[PDB]
């Protein structure tokens, strides 16, 4: 087959000039994403139930769902938790690869039919039903910089004047508001209703009354009067579009008709359906537009889309209206490729370079470079046509596959160059005969790796699409790679190369290339000096290789594991805990006092901060709050104290001298769903359905047991929320309707009074929106407060609370779980250091199985993951083992000899681990994908050095060891090519800092160490493996 | 495009430092095996 | 029995918002009229499957029917794979006149 081209270059040409359209044409319809989907798919439901408390949101809403979640497919477990703020959040988990969609249908319908049996409030609110993305492209922060506005004020210009011409931008999937457009709040006054003996209710009914839609009619309409010629549309009551109109709208009339208003016993004007929640970004209220990646978007083209649209809107901005981009992604994306192609093209250079410094002539120096690129372009079609995204995972890979295709090609035209130095053949005749030595070898070897390289497309849930991003892309580039191999470059090496004189290595060059030959060719002498002497004692090398071996595994296993790097991304987040119920207001200083902080300090770094209050991530309400902050870019802030896990600390340790607080800042997962790979998720289920205490006590009692085994267990806690000083009041039922009191009106005026109603829509501006009902804050602080509000006696007197009500303090969990549809307490915690997972999540399940009756437990998430995906490791490796040594048998037609090749594993291994201890890394993809490029390069040299050596005993009949240094002697510069050139394009990637920098760092220390010894160990030992197999059998 | 003059130095410096090295190893280790012998 | 405008910001719009990011989406138009109802007709790229399309459009409508005046939702919203062009008409009468 290489020889039909030899006869077609041309045709090889052909072939190279479609693959680089192919390739070209992938390189404009090539997605972009700094990362793919990972996580499994999940639906996401969002209920919310007005100035409610958790056991309200669960009893009346979660548990209906959760029996409607019935009949639905590929779920894997239901998540549920219900709080104080009247919401819930039902997270449903899917089989990684079920379709989301359909998950998603399938979920939101099994609501239709259990809609009517929720609460209207409930129903007329809504429920919001999602795919899991907490993602973002980036965040848009918008903020006005005269503080003319509220963030209400703001929140609405957004929704209204922004969110959607931006929701309609190319690219953008999703587009989220971080507040809340106005509506209208209406305050109640007690004092002035009672005064005109009057309730809430008789305001509610009121502004349903008049404010909706009177449908009519038609004059002329159908059927019409034989004779008529004048039909249209009727137009008669409409909702109100201004405050002042729903001041008319009016509370009553009398006989004489005096009008009493709506505002004549309530304040009226636009507001935000939640104060829940306040934004300050840099100390000014602000809000905020979540945007995410649409799928397959070029994730470098929606963000600037983003920045165009707003450009435009800039003139329509008010006074001091401005925007900020506290977060994005696409700037450490848009690095991360000029990064890759830097080492690329970098790395054709050396082989330039390499070339030359051998060659050191012009032609044969520039084939390989014809070599390299054809693939590479090649690759992207191989993505593009099935469709992988350029993505962070797809394109260290990439790099890692250089490794593969620089020596492919080396190879190639090295034996040619030499069968022409040894036997002075033109290249075209030289070619065909390094073909015909070396084609077997080709095969076996690209049988090989792709026997190693697949193995790890099998894996998985999240991790395993990890591994396969990484593996499709090694084994496809590598495969177009010995196609090349095969068909292109044999033909340019045949045409592009000059014949050489027999017995040249060029030792009479005059300069630096004549001192170099000279001193290379002496180099190679001794080394085979000491090699036949390495063979003429085996034992020894054979006891000092199982030396090498067993620091291997102690320098293996001593070497943790984790998932990700973490990077310093420009932005990290500080999360603030307050003690329960602790106030809104409260917590709003200390933030101040973190804002602060930040600008205060860490004012050279820090560019921005951008404030949430009430939102945690361990629940909501006022006693939370989070701090995103920006800082400026790496090359703003020189060092490592600039960065961020150095500024965390620094901000850390400073906020651990707060009162009231519980305040850390910590850096962002590269991916906010991975977890961690020391820790655990957890569920504390009560199966029996216990309630709520009894459950709480074997949580507390869990830990107990766990904190009595650091040893195994740390950071072992509950991820929920305790039981809090909460109001109750109990009414008495007969005293009321004794006083001819109705209990809805009682029921009824509270919970809009207090807890706040929605009652309808209007419109503004054209905006169709939301109506509220509510009690002015200072009147509906407190108890007290509660008297202070009346109530219409059927007979016309106004009733006070506190006649028929009597109440206390409690105590109550303002937030609730349950999961799979049973109440469940979260815990949290982590393997001791030296410890892994499951030895700390064995012995849950061992304290776990000593909990009272009644008594469940699930794990879950990263657990629930970690638990399948461990049983199909060991399971790989065999059919990993098994593979790779069946080939090399075919191409050797032996049962002992693959032996001799498989013994290199360690040699490539070992060196590989010492740089990522040196350094004091741990183990990770990067790293294990790159312990994998490594060891076939090893294995790489060792079966091309065992295929001429057998060809020599099987050919030229030589015996073992006169050709075993045969071998290793002829293949020795290539060897030394190989390693020189991949070495040196993988340097920049060790010192490389800055962005990016941790995952660019952790594919070249273990790869280029372990890529020492390969290179130096295994050509001495491989020709004893094969002398010690070849001898014993 | 200095990009490619500052990356082009250091990519041609190293080539015979890295071939130092290793010439040096099997100058070194080749010292290693025979006086293991 | 409402009238346009009011439809367009009661609903119309109310739609037009969730429909951000779904896939294949080459282009929307709307309408609504004073005989209070609204069509939204989506089309997606030539060769997109329309079920699937039928799913996300699906999808993303979940969320606009809580922004939905009641009847609307009570009146129902259906998503509903479309063609403009009928493909035939078969017309009726009776011949001896004995119905109208």
């Amino acid at each position: 087959m290489p020889n039909f081209f030899i006869d077609r270059p041309i045709f090889a040409w052909v072939i190279a000039i479609i693959i680089m359209l192919a390739g070209g044409l992938a390189i404009l319809k090539l997605p972009v994403a700094q990362y793919p989907t990972i996580a499994p798919p999940a639906v996401t439901i969002s209920a919310s139930y007005p100035g409610a408390d958790a056991k309200t949101v669960q009893d009346t809403v979660t548990q209906v769902i959760e029996q409607n979640m019935n009949g639905i497919d590929n779920l894997m477990y239901m998540s549920s938790n219900s709080d104080s703020t009247g919401t819930v959040q039902i997270t449903l988990t899917f089989e990684s690869g079920t379709d989301a969609d359909i998950a998603q249908v399938q979920v939101q319908n099994k609501l239709q039919l259990a809609m009517p049996l929720l609460p209207q409030e409930v129903q007329q609110q809504g429920v919001s039903v999602e795919k899991s993305s907490s993602s973002f492209l980036m965040v848009v922060g918008v903020i006005n910089t005269d503080g003319t506005m509220t963030q209400e004020d703001i929140s609405d210009y957004v929704a209204a004047n922004m969110k959607d011409a931006i929701s309609r931008t190319s690219g953008v999937g999703d587009v989220q508001l971080f507040g809340s457009q106005y509506a209208m709040r209406i305050w109640m006054n007690p004092n002035e209703l009672n005064k005109f003996q009057l309730t809430p209710v008789d305001v509610i009914t009121a502004i349903k009354a008049q404010n909706a839609q009177v449908a009519a009619g038609q004059l002329g309409g159908t059927p019409p009067v034989k004779g008529q010629q004048l039909n249209a549309s009727i137009i008669a009551q409409t909702r109100l579009t201004s405050t002042e109109e729903f001041g008319k709208i009016l509370l009553k009339v009398n006989q004489d008709g005096s009008r009493v208003l709506l505002r004549d016993v309530a304040k009226i004007e636009l507001g935000g359906e939640n104060y829940d929640i306040i934004a300050e970004f840099n100390g000014q209220p602000a809000s905020g537009l979540g945007i995410k990646l649409a799928t397959g978007a070029n994730a470098l083209d929606t963000a600037a889309a983003i920045r165009a649209e707003l450009a435009k809107m800039e003139p329509f901005f008010p006074s001091g209206l401005k925007i900020v981009y506290p977060y994005d992604t696409t700037p450490f994306v848009k690095i991360s490729i000029h990064e890759v192609v830097k080492t690329l093209v970098e790395a054709i250079i050396l082989v330039f370079l390499v070339m030359y410094l051998f060659l050191q002539n012009f032609r044969a120096t520039l084939i390989p470079t014809i070599a390299v690129p054809v693939v590479l372009l090649g690759t992207f079609a191989v993505l593009a046509a099935f469709g992988f995204s350029i993505n962070t995972l797809t394109m260290f890979g990439m790099v890692l596959a250089i490794g593969l295709l620089v020596d492919d090609a080396i190879v190639v035209v090295e034996n040619v160059e030499r069968v022409m130095a040894e036997e002075g053949l033109p290249p075209k005749e030289a070619t065909r005969k390094s073909m015909g030595q070396i084609q077997g070898a080709l095969v076996g070897i690209a049988m090989v790796l792709s026997a190693v390289f697949v193995p790890m497309a099998f894996f998985g849930g999240s991790t395993g699409a990890i591994y396969r991003q990484f593996s499709i892309t090694i084994v496809s580039a590598m495969a177009l790679s010995v196609l090349v191999a095969l068909i292109l470059t044999p033909a340019l090496c045949a045409t592009m190369l000059k014949p050489i004189a027999k017995g040249d290595h060029g030792e009479g060059k005059k300069g630096f290339f004549g001192w170099f030959n000279r001193m290379f060719e002496k180099s190679t002498h001794h080394y085979t000096d000491s090699v036949g002497g390495i063979l003429r004692s085996t034992g020894r090398y054979l006891v000092l290789y199982l030396i090498i071996v067993v620091g291997m595994a102690y320098l293996f296993v001593r070497l943790p594991s984790s998932f990700l790097p973490d990077e310093d991304q420009g932005v990290f987040m500080t999360m603030v805990q307050l003690p329960a119920g602790a106030t809104q207001e409260r917590t709003q200083k200390v933030l101040n006092e973190v804002t602060h902080y930040y600008l205060t300090k860490e004012k050279n770094n820090v560019e921005s901060v951008f404030a949430v209050n009430g939102f945690g991530f361990a629940g909501r309400g006022q006693n939370t709050g989070i701090a995103f902050v920006s800082l400026k870019d790496w090359a703003d802030r020189p060092g490592e104290e600039n960065k961020v896990e150095a500024i965390t600390m620094r901000a850390t340790r400073a906020f651990s001298q707060i009162k009231d607080a519980m305040v850390f800042a910590f850096n962002l997962p590269a991916i906010v769903e991975l977890g961690t790979a020391t820790g655990f998720d957890f569920e504390l289920i009560d199966q029996a359905g216990l309630g709520h205490e009894k459950l709480t006590q074997a949580r507390n009692q869990l830990l107990a047991e766990a904190a009595k085994h650091p040893d195994m267990l740390t950071s072992v806690r509950p991820n929920g929320l305790e039981d809090t000083p909460q109001f109750k009041i109990d009414i008495d039922q007969e005293k009321a309707q004794a006083l001819g009191v109705s209990i809805n009106d009682i029921n009824t005026t509270l919970g809009a009074a207090w807890g706040g109603s929605y009652v309808n829509d209007f419109i503004d501006r054209g905006r169709v929106k939301k109506v509220y009902v509510m009690s002015e804050a200072k009147y509906r602080m407190l108890p007290d407060d509660i008297g202070d509000w009346y109530v219409r006696a059927a007979d016309g007197q106004m009733v006070p609370f506190s006649a028929f009500s009597s109440s206390r303090w409690e105590y109550g969990s303002p937030r609730l779980e349950r999961y799979n549809g049973l109440p469940s307490m979260e815990i949290l915690g982590q393997a001791a250091p030296g410890k892994s997972t499951g030895e700390a999540m064995e012995l849950m399940e061992q304290l776990a199985s000593k909990l009272p009756t009644g008594v469940g437990y699930d794990w879950t998430g990263m657990s629930y993951q970690e638990r399948l995906s461990g049983n199909q490791a060991p399971s790989l490796y065999a059919i990993s083992l098994i593979v790779v040594f069946l080939c090399l048998a075919a191409l050797y037609e032996s049962w002992s000899i693959p032996f001799s090749v498989m013994l290199v594993v360690p040699l490539g291994v070992i060196g590989a681990l010492l740089a990522a201890t040196f350094r004091g890394l741990t183990n990770d993809v990067y790293f294990q994908v790159g312990l994998l490029t490594t060891i076939g390069l090893s294995a790489k040299n060792a079966i091309l050095i065992v295929e001429f050596a057998k060809d020599l005993m099987d050919k030229e009949g030589k015996g073992l060891i006169e050709a075993t240094l045969d071998a290793v002697r002829m293949r020795l510069r290539p060897i030394l090519m190989t390693s020189l050139a991949f070495i040196l394009g993988v340097m920049p990637l060790v010192i490389s800092t800055g962005a990016g920098s941790g995952a660019q760092n952790a594919v070249g220390t273990g790869v280029m160490g372990g890529m020492v010894t390969a290179t130096v160990l295994a050509i001495f030992f491989v020709p004893v493996f094969f002398v010690v197999v070849r001898r014993r059998f | 495009m200095l990009e490619l003059l500052k990356s082009l130095v250091f990519a041609v410096i190293m080539v015979p430092v890295v071939m130092a090295i290793i010439l040096g190893l099997i100058y070194g280790l080749g010292e290693v095996f025979n006086i293991f012998s």
